[PDB]
């Protein structure tokens, strides 16, 4: 530099968009390396691509196992599908080990100290890394948390089944094969340089074999970006699905119609190919049990994580007031406010919107005076929202007349 | 293939490549391919754009496979993208594989898959092959309940041959190609027969007419035979059941190329809020589908109400209780023509 | 002392409260004007005297509707950018007056075959208190109205 | 199936088999007419129905005008024969074109001749280019390709 | 309680605040109009009855934008005078709906080569209150509409 | 190609109007002074002031 | 290009000589410290001189007025007034005009007892300038898709 002027440079880098939406933020906890710091911020908020290259490493975490069984971490590419579907500002939890149980344990305690987070990711493919971590993570999906749905995955057609079965929960099942390459990097191979002549040979040929190779990574990066891109566009009470994926190439698996039919009543939605329009997500179940059809949907269970999740926004303006009656009447207004315009952009069904709502606060309405007298306020709030339409039948009859 | 080293032109020979022309259409015949097939994979489906690229696949070509015969008289009458399929695990790759309209027995008996993936659902039309034997008047009982009688399929009986093959040509080949060129020229609602074949096959066994009068009755068997004025023809427009509804293949075969049409036309409609506004913009995405194909001559009638109908809402056609359990109910009706199989010719002596 | 069942089925309905879908989206628009349905005429008289009048050929169709720029939303522009030399990506319009809601819908109109032409940029002055409204005028063909 | 439109065409020369890619801007051209002559012969008994005898092929005169522009192969070639010179022949391949700048069918105009050559007039008063109205016998025409 | 930030995203944004930069120049107009992307339309139907419509050629462009005059800037003309026989100096013109001042800018229409015509000398009268107004009406191709 | 050039200079009527005052009579003197083929032309000067 | 990062970075401009264009002045930096990136420039410096070679001539009619809380509130105006003139005209980057400027002056805010009774006035002007663009750097890829 040191000279005002142009600077023509070549081989220039790739940049996206920034897209930015402060609704469905997510969190991907995977393998990343931090470059420029290494020390301190245990999860750090990158807001686009750019912040993510100022701060990480566009590096694969290598991972070899002595004969050699190798495995190389999508966590890098997995995380530049999900600017370039849709896009955020997501934060990113790298984690290596999964298995130090005094660090594993504390991530809901800092994932709940940061109080932006709605979805809740996993980039990897090993299934003994990535189990480790939904058991950690079921806690926010809890009565007691608000928000938090876990979009996950599953590496078969069969369910995940754990203590995170519950209805913020859901699962995504063919892995996709996306069309870009590498650029890569067992205790040190730099050790084994000295120690092994014979094995170093061996391991130096095999990363520069699974450098062509394009790269297969789990969905659960992908639609993290489709929850933000039809938020955008129709909001949350729209079904993130019938939406093309972008920039993956095919499919690793390519299940019909009639294997399908288990998985989406089990609450494994799937990336379905069709031809004339491209890599659809197909399917907005949840991973519940069939038998609840009130929030048996995608929508219906996070739309009812977002308007909670704005009404304690909303109502923050309230709590240390002093308890009587002008302090409900505009709790009462402030909750009236906000669900009306709710209707108005037809998220909740219904032609008058003493339907579509009703909140019910009071003395006797839904207090006692030892309720009032401990210091306590409830109020009841329903919605009715909107329930898509999964199945259409064409009934082609012939008898015209 | 030779390497390249200077920039210029190089004059290497490839001796009878038998080259055909690529063609763009929309019909996609899966082809059954027997077990000892080498250049295939199973529980895979390879896919062929061309001629070229069949023979970029087997390498050189030989007249003694019997696919490989097939996929040539497929090549020079019709073509169009193929996917070459193996037998064993052809039940498992179609109701993978979209863009499926037509599945072929190029030489192969597939009798026992048809009966379980043929549906009313799917959107396949099966086509197989007579016996390879000759036939008769009397033997007419024998062999026609050798097939099932499903609506989906049609048979055309007697087996080609060609100048430039050795074993016999199987019908389900070439009839691939007259379906793709037929759908092209004259859309999907004119029958494909009384077409020529072209690429120089002939019928193996010469049918007579009073041979075809037992053939067309009942679970009917097509036949291709040539003729004084224009040589080898198709001569039969009949599918397997014998009722009115489904009983020549241009009003199967319409239905079929109408749904995957529709299907595609409305997909937008999938995990839609499910109320009202949905279902106008749905009566309305399919009606102007149907008004394009009502003037290029698709269906029979005069107006557009006497020609199809699209009636959807709640209580005509879907109950509350369907509406959430996220259904939509959709009664579609068509009207499409029908061929002129029979011509009579009345001859008087004494003119008035 | 009529009932709210009985307006919704002798009472006119009124123009201020639409819905437009451009093919699979739905983009709320300010004005939608211009769509019908024309036929011109064949006269033929000979001698003795007969006036016969037949409609004769079917007049083209172009529909102008118009919507306020939004400072993220391009998307008028991008379907007069589509075209290169001579084929657009045609899309199909509905245009239905609804409820107060967009529950139910009242009339439905809808448009075959449309592609764009003369998007026309807003008017910029600094002594008018506008939005920045811009216009698209696409021809079509085949406009049907369509009850419920 | 659908029509195409007549706007976009370039023609190249082919100057003693080396072709002449400088000069594909042309303002029009003339379309490629062939004529099958005939000799009506009207016979005896038989004058009730006509009965044509055919005779030799009449090909068409190909012109083609281009604003005048900085002097070129194309240009030299045609001062070279004008001026008595030099009497050679020239093929000319005339294409249609795509939308995405590929050909539809090309005709193959063998041993065109030039044969004229002709300047807009100059005028003070309005206002056009200067055009070059140059018109040159072809001896055979040899359409190639999809959509003629 | 809608927000700062959900106006800037949401609702519309309004034609009094916007800048021109004409070339690498920034002159503050008054009233910019004109400008456009229109395409004319070739219809073609045969016999049996089809309906073909397909649009045609790109239409012209011609903007204009207005100025008040001031007492040393003479740019406009220098414009307007700078055209001898054949050529000007073409610029380009970038329009845009920008912040209060002018830090931001909210949605961008960028003009390609654009030369004048008709500077119009302003409208003396001893009886109006007005400012000494002019404007230019530059004739250009290809107006592209830029968000952000 | 879509060549724009600009071509042709357009003609230039300008068009100032006055009062009439009861000794002056100054622009029927020149609408007058024509005869057949020329006039005596003159040259204008406008100009904003103070 | 190679001679003048040195010169540039030391504080010499230089007039650069370009064909297409002429004898372009190239170089907007000043004769100072190179780690004193504030008054960096040439414009950031020289608005500086100009702005409060205008406030003394605005402030001018403050001076031998009374010393009272009146004389403040005349003499915060009047920097007010001009500042925000600047702010209209895009001197100062900022969105909204408590940004791009601030004046602070009052009775104890700025001043004391013992600094009224003298006889003076200190207010604190403080306004953040446009900072020009001298390198850009064009990353010219080739693979678009």
């Amino acid at each position: 530099l040191k000279a005002p002027g142009v600077y023509i440079e070549e081989d220039a880098s790739l940049a996206l968009s920034v897209s930015n939406s402060a609704t469905a933020v997510p969190v991907f906890i995977g393998k990343f390396t931090p470059t420029v710091v290494d020390s301190i911020q245990v999860c750090t908020r990158i807001s686009n691509w750019l912040e993510f290259t100022s701060s990480f490493s566009l590096a694969p975490t290598v991972e070899i196992v002595v004969i050699e069984t190798i495995n190389l971490s999508p966590a890098v590419e997995a995380l530049r599908l999900y600017f370039q579907n849709g896009g955020g500002a997501c934060y990113i939890y790298p984690l290596n080990d999964a298995e130090d149980e005094l660090v594993l344990a504390a991530i809901p305690e800092v994932i709940e100290q940061k109080g932006d987070i709605t979805l809740l990711v996993c980039p990897e493919l090993d299934l003994d890394y990535k189990t480790k971590i939904y058991g950690a993570v079921s806690s926010l999906l809890n009565d007691n948390k608000v928000g938090y749905f876990l979009i996950a995955d599953s590496n078969d057609g069969e369910s995940v089944s754990g203590v995170w079965n519950s209805a913020k929960a859901a699962a995504y099942y063919p892995q996709l094969e996306t069309n870009l390459k590498f650029s890569t990097l067992p205790k040190n191979l730099d050790e084994l340089r000295t120690i092994n002549e014979a094995l170093a040979q061996d391991i130096d040929a095999r990363l520069l074999e699974e450098k062509q190779r394009a790269v297969i990574i789990p969905p659960s990066a992908a639609i993290a970006g489709i929850y933000c891109q039809t938020d955008n566009r129709r909001g949350v009470w729209k079904a993130p699905a019938n939406v093309a994926l972008t920039g993956i190439g095919s499919l690793l698996d390519k299940v019909d119609d009639e294997r399908q039919g288990e998985m989406n009543d089990k609450g494994i939605n799937v990336i379905r190919s069709f031809t004339d329009r491209g890599f659809m997500v197909w399917g907005a179940r949840t991973c519940v049990d069939a038998a609840n059809i009130s929030w048996r949907y995608i929508p219906v269970r996070r739309l009812f994580n977002s308007v909670e999740r704005d009404i304690r926004q909303a109502l923050r303006a309230v709590l240390f007031e002093t308890n009587s009656q002008p302090t409900w009447v505009r709790a009462k207004a402030a909750v009236d406010q906000y669900l009306y315009t709710l209707w108005q952009k037809n998220a909740l069904m219904g032609a008058r919107p003493e339907e579509a709502y009703f909140v019910q606060i009071g003395q006797d309405i839904t207090m006692s005076e030892a309720d009032i007298k401990q210091g306590k306020m409830i109020m009841t709030v329903g919605l009715a929202a909107v329930r898509p339409a999964e199945f259409i039948i064409l009934q082609f009859t012939q008898d015209v007349v | 293939t030779t390497v390249t080293s200077y920039p210029g032109v190089y004059i290497e020979e490839l001796n009878s490549l038998a080259l055909s022309v690529s063609n763009s259409a929309t019909a996609v015949p899966v082809f059954a391919v027997d077990e000892q097939n080498q250049y295939i994979s199973e529980d895979n489906a390879i896919r062929i754009n061309s001629w070229m690229d069949y023979l970029n696949l087997i390498g050189n070509f030989n007249n003694e496979d019997k696919l490989d015969v097939s996929v040539r008289a497929y090549f020079a009458n019709g073509g169009g993208y193929c996917y070459l399929v193996k037998t064993t695990s052809l039940e498992k790759i179609i109701p993978t594989l979209d863009d499926v309209t037509l599945l072929v027995a190029a030489g192969e008996d597939i009798k026992t898959t048809v009966d379980v993936l043929c549906q009313p659902g799917k959107g396949l039309f099966a086509v197989f092959d007579g016996p390879e034997t000759e036939l008769t008047i009397n033997g007419a009982e024998e062999a026609k309940q050798a097939y099932t009688a499903t609506p989906f399929a049609a048979v055309y009986y007697p087996w080609l041959k060609a100048d430039w093959a050795n074993i016999d040509i199987p019908p389900s080949a070439v009839m691939a190609g007259v379906y793709a060129s037929v759908d092209l020229s004259r859309g999907v609602w004119k029958a494909p027969a009384n077409v020529a074949l072209k690429g120089g096959l002939e019928p193996k066994f010469l049918v007579t007419d009073e041979l075809q009068g037992e053939y067309n009755t009942g679970r009917a068997i097509n036949m291709i035979r040539n003729f004084s004025n224009t040589g080898t023809t198709v001569w039969g427009a009949r599918t397997l059941e014998d009722k009115d509804n489904w009983r020549y293949v241009p009003v199967r075969r319409l239905f079929n190329s109408v749904e995957r049409d529709i299907k595609r036309a409305m997909s937008f409609a999938m995990f839609e809020p499910n109320n009202q506004p949905t279902w106008e913009r749905v009566r309305a995405a399919i009606s102007n589908y149907l008004y394009s194909l009502w003037q290029q001559g698709g269906l029979a009638g005069s107006k557009e109400e006497d020609a199809y109908f699209v009636q959807i809402g709640k209580g005509i056609t879907m109950t509350q209780e369907q509406i959430d359990a996220g259904q939509m109910i959709v009664k579609v009706g068509l009207a499409a023509v029908r061929p002129a199989e029979f011509i009579i010719l009345q001859f008087t002596q004494d003119v008035e | 002392s009529t009932s709210t069942s009985q307006i919704a089925v002798e009472y006119p309905i009124p123009v201020y409260r639409f819905i437009v879908s451009v093919g699979d989206e739905k983009i709320p628009f300010n004005s939608v004007s211009g769509l019908d349905i024309s036929y011109d005429t064949i006269e033929y008289r000979d001698g003795v005297g007969n006036w016969f009048k037949m409609p004769g050929q079917s007049q083209s169709t172009n529909i102008t509707l118009r919507k306020g720029v939004f400072p993220g939303k391009t998307e008028l522009f991008d379907w007069i950018n589509s075209i290169q030399l001579n084929q657009v990506e045609k899309k199909d319009i509905t245009i239905s007056l609804t409820n107060d809601a967009g529950t139910e819908l009242l009339m439905t109109w809808n448009v075959s075959n449309a592609f764009p032409t003369s998007l026309t940029s807003p008017s910029f002055d600094a002594t008018s208190n506008d939005i920045a409204v811009q216009e698209i005028t696409l021809m079509a063909d085949r406009v049907i109205m369509q009850a419920v | 199936y659908t029509p195409v439109v007549s706007h976009r065409f370039m023609a190249s020369f082919i100057f003693n088999r080396i072709p002449d890619p400088l000069d594909i801007r042309f303002q029009r051209i003339s379309g490629l007419s062939r004529e099958l002559q005939v000799t009506q012969y009207s016979e005896g008994g038989e004058n009730a129905r006509n009965n044509y005898l055919a005779e030799k092929i009449q090909h068409g005169t190909l012109t083609l005008e281009r604003g005048v522009m900085t002097v070129s192969p194309l240009t030299w070639m045609f001062d070279r024969v004008l001026s008595g010179e030099k009497i050679a022949y020239a093929d000319v391949v005339v294409m249609l074109l795509n939308e995405n700048s590929l050909p539809l069918s090309s005709w193959t105009l063998s041993n065109a001749l030039p044969v004229r050559w002709q300047t807009s007039d100059f005028d003070a008063n309005s206002n056009a280019i200067l055009v070059n109205t140059l018109e040159l016998r072809y001896q055979d025409m040899r359409w190639l390709g999809v959509k003629i």
